[PDB]
């Protein structure tokens, strides 16, 4: 995976709706 | 001049202009100042200084960077009045070392720092930086042939050159630099010896080169960054 954040950013950064959109679209539907 | 240099009135993804031509008028006065100079001044407050400078070439607005250096050319006018080890001929000497080195010299990642910043971003910030051809990543940005505002100047400036040389030949990609110059040319090379394209190139130095010979003259409005960086350049003062 490429840095959509930086690795010592990612590390306190939640990951989750990119690795499952589920997370995400939760909330759009 | 600090206000008008604040991100929030002058960012460089939400740069209102405004900002941009306040600030250039500002910096154009002291233009007249530098000229001016048989009334003496402090050398503090003569120097616009770091925190401006670094901040002005931090943005990309080609008026901006032709303000800039059009300010440097008379800061240069008043720079031999002063001893080489002072701080405040030292710094300017730093932005002139860094301008041409960003613009023209290419040698940007052996650099302590480009504009206060150290390379080791510039090889990390493109990682997650989707770029066609990736054989290139770093040599793009130091070159104002991809040195984005000016990047789409030198497409312009490249045209007329073809245009005003005739050439049946064209630069096959749109955006300037390395690869995209030397592609076209080995499918051409066996008849570029001859003719078909720019005769004053073989290389892409010379392209760079001969896109600021159109800027050493008086009809482009961005004639002055080529100019003022002849001055030190030895190679591209020959050319001009």
């Amino acid at each position: 995976q490429h840095q959509m954040f930086d690795p010592g950013v990612a590390d306190l950064l939640d990951t989750d709706i990119l690795t499952s959109p589920s997370k995400r679209k939760r909330k759009l539907k | 001049q600090s206000l008008l240099t604040l991100d929030k009135i002058f960012n460089n993804a939400t740069s209102n202009r405004f900002s941009t031509m306040a600030f250039i008028s500002s910096l154009d006065i002291l233009t007249q100042l530098s000229k001016q100079t048989k009334s003496d001044y402090a050398i503090q407050y003569l120097i616009v200084g770091p925190d401006i400078m670094n901040k002005v070439f931090s943005s990309d607005d080609p008026l901006l960077l032709s303000a800039a250096c059009r300010y440097l050319v008379a800061t240069k006018n008043k720079l031999m009045q002063y001893p080489s080890t002072n701080k405040f001929v030292r710094m300017q000497n730093q932005y002139i070392m860094d301008l041409t080195n960003y613009l023209y010299r290419n040698k940007v990642l052996s650099s302590k720092s480009l504009f206060g910043v150290s390379p080791d971003f510039f090889k990390q910030i493109l990682e997650n930086l989707y770029i066609p051809t990736a054989d290139f990543k770093n040599a793009k940005f130091f070159t104002i042939t991809g040195i984005p505002a000016l990047s789409y100047i030198c497409i312009i400036i490249l045209r007329r050159l073809e245009t005003a040389e005739n050439t049946k030949i064209k630069f096959t990609s749109g955006i300037i630099n390395e690869e995209t110059f030397n592609n076209f040319f080995r499918v051409h090379h066996d008849e570029i010896g001859q003719h078909g394209w720019i005769k004053g190139v073989n290389n892409i130095h010379d392209l760079r080169v001969k896109i600021l010979m159109h800027l050493s003259n008086t009809a482009n409005p961005y004639r002055d960054i080529a100019a003022f960086l002849f001055t030190y350049l030895k190679s591209l003062s020959k050319y001009s």
